[PDB]
C-alpha cells in the first residue's frame, strides 16, 4: 500500500525556480527514504538525490549540487524538491520514488522551462487513391505550448488505424504534432471524420472535420 | 556517477523466446550493487532486481539476474506480451549515496519485414491563409524501424529543414509509423511547384516516391 | 547496502 502522489505540472521561465511536492498515501504509518529522479524527452532516467526518512540528511548527485534542495514535512508525509536557476535542459518529467531501491514511484510531474506563453493549437486538415483502396487522412496540431495535447477521432469511436505522433519542439519554442488515420477510400463518402483536440493547459478544445479537398 | 554500458541497444525477439540483457560497468561493481528496472511509455520505471540477483516483491519468476565484477545479466526466461519495454540497469553505492541508471536496452517485438505505405499531404488552404505552409510525409505501418526519407523540391534534394517523429511499436501488428514535416512560409512555398518525399526501406525493392504539384 | 546507507547519515539525527 506504499504509494506516492505528486503535484501538478509546472511551467517556468529560464532562471526561475520550481518547487515540487510528493505526498505519501495508503500505508503512511512509517517513514522511508525518498529519491527524486527526472527524465528528459527521449532520454533515460537520471537520479537527482535522496533524503533520509527523518529528513535530517540529504545527498544530491554532483550534477545537481548547489541547484537542488530536498526537504520533508513529517506531519503531512510530504517531501519537497526545489530546483533553482532553471535551464532549457531541465524540461523533464520529475519522479519521486521510495525506499532503498526505488521500490515504488510517484506518477511524475512535468516541468517545462521556456519563455513561451500558453498558446492553444491551430488544427489543420491533412486531407486524403491506393491499390488496396486505403486512404490516409489526419489533423496537423501546430504551434501550441506547453505539452501535452490529446487527440481522439469521432469522439473516441474511431481508434483502429489511428497514429498520433509524439510532439516535436519547433525552433519557435512551440510544439507541433500530427494525428493520422487510415480508412477505406470507399468510406470517404459515407463516413464523417473529425479529430477531437484537447489542450488542457489553454482550455482549448477543437473539433476539426477532415474532408477530401 | 558510475559508468555503464548496455548491450544490445535493441533486442528484437518474439513472444515466448528467452531474452538476455547485458550490463557492463567500466570498473568492478563494488559489492554487486546492481539493479534492474523496466519502463514502458507513459509510466514510471519499475524495480525488477536489486543486489544483482534479488527479485523485488511481486515480480514474476521469469525475471532473473546474475553477475559479478564488471558483467551483469538480466534474463527473461520466456517473453510475455507485457514484457516488451525498455530495461535499465543501475549501479548504486552507499558512501556517498549514488544511484546511476544505465543507458537502457529496448526489447521490441520481432516480426516479418513490412514495407511502409507512403503518403504526402500538401498544406491546407486554411494554413496557407495564415502565412505558413507545412508539408507532411507519412510512412505507415513498417518494420523494422530503420528507414530513410529524402525530400525533393523541384527535384532539388533537401537537407536540414525537416523534423521527424516516430510512433511506439503498435501493440497489435508490431509495426512503426513515421511522419516527416517540411515547414515553409507561404512565400517560400509558392516559389516551387513539385514537392516530393522519397522513402528507402528494407521492405521496398526500390525507393518509393510520392509527390504533388502546388496548384493542382 | 541498507545498513551502509543508514551509516552514511549517522551523524545527522
Amino acid at each position: 500500500q506504499l504509494q506516492l502522489v505528486q503535484s501538478g505540472a509546472e511551467v517556468k521561465k529560464p532562471g526561475a525556480s520550481v518547487k515540487l511536492s510528493c505526498k505519501a498515501s495508503g500505508n503512511t504509518f512509517t517513514s522511508h527514504y525518498i529519491h527524486w529522479v527526472r527524465q528528459a524527452p527521449g532520454q533515460g532516467p537520471e537520479w537527482m538525490g535522496i533524503i533520509n526518512p527523518s529528513g535530517s540528511g540529504t545527498r544530491y548527485a554532483q550534477k545537481f549540487q548547489g541547484r537542488v534542495t530536498m526537504t520533508r514535512d513529517t506531519s503531512t508525509s510530504t517531501v519537497y524538491m526545489e530546483l533553482v536557476s532553471l535551464r532549457f535542459e531541465d524540461t523533464a518529467v520529475y519522479y519521486c520514488a521510495g525506499d532503498y531501491y526505488l521500490d515504488y514511484w510517484g506518477q511524475g510531474t512535468l516541468v517545462t522551462v521556456s519563455s513561451a506563453s500558453t498558446k492553444g493549437p491551430s488544427v489543420f486538415p491533412l486531407a486524403p487513391s491506393t491499390s488496396g483502396g486505403t486512404a490516409a487522412l489526419g489533423c496537423l496540431v501546430k504551434d501550441y505550448f506547453p505539452e501535452p495535447v490529446t487527440v481522439s477521432w469521432n469522439s473516441g469511436a474511431l481508434t483502429s488505424g489511428v497514429h498520433t505522433f509524439p510532439a516535436v519542439l519547433q525552433s519557435s519554442g512551440l510544439y507541433s504534432l500530427s494525428s493520422v488515420v487510415t480508412v477505406p477510400s470507399s468510406s470517404l463518402g459515407t463516413q464523417t471524420y473529425i479529430c477531437n483536440v484537447n489542450h488542457k493547459p489553454s482550455n482549448t478544445k477543437v473539433d476539426k472535420k477532415v474532408e477530401p479537398k | 556517477e558510475f559508468v555503464l554500458t548496455q548491450s544490445p541497444g535493441t533486442l528484437s525477439l518474439s513472444p515466448g523466446e528467452r531474452a538476455t540483457l547485458s550490463c557492463r560497468a567500466s570498473q568492478s561493481v563494488t559489492s554487486n550493487y546492481l539493479a534492474w528496472y523496466q519502463q514502458k511509455p507513459g509510466q514510471a520505471p519499475r524495480l525488477l532486481i536489486f543486489g544483482a540477483s534479488s527479485r523485488a516483491t511481486g515480480i514474476p519468476d521469469r525475471f532473473s539476474g546474475s553477475g559479478s565484477g564488471t558483467d551483469f545479466t538480466l534474463t527473461i526466461s520466456r517473453l510475455e506480451p507485457e514484457d516488451f519495454a525498455v530495461y535499465y540497469c543501475q549501479q548504486y553505492g552507499s558512501s556517498p549515496p549514488m544511484y546511476t541508471f544505465g543507458p537502457g536496452t529496448k526489447v521490441e517485438i520481432k516480426r516479418t519485414v513490412a514495407a511502409p505505405s507512403v503518403f504526402i499531404f500538401p498544406p491546407s488552404d486554411e494554413q496557407l491563409k495564415s502565412g505558413t505552409a507545412s508539408v507532411v510525409c507519412l510512412l505507415n505501418n513498417f518494420y523494422p524501424r530503420e528507414a530513410k526519407v529524402q525530400w525533393k523540391v523541384d527535384n532539388a534534394l533537401q537537407s536540414g529543414n525537416s523534423q521527424e517523429s516516430v510512433t511506439e511499436q503498435d501493440s497489435k501488428d508490431s509495426t512503426y509509423s513515421l511522419s516527416s514535416t517540411l515547414t515553409l512560409s507561404k512565400a517560400d512555398y509558392e516559389k516551387h511547384k513539385v514537392y516530393a518525399c522519397e522513402v528507402t526501406h528494407q521492405g521496398l525493392s526500390s525507393p518509393v516516391t510520392k509527390s504533388f504539384n502546388r496548384g493542382e | 547496502f541498507k545498513e551502509e546507507l543508514d551509516k552514511y547519515f549517522k551523524n545527522h539525527t
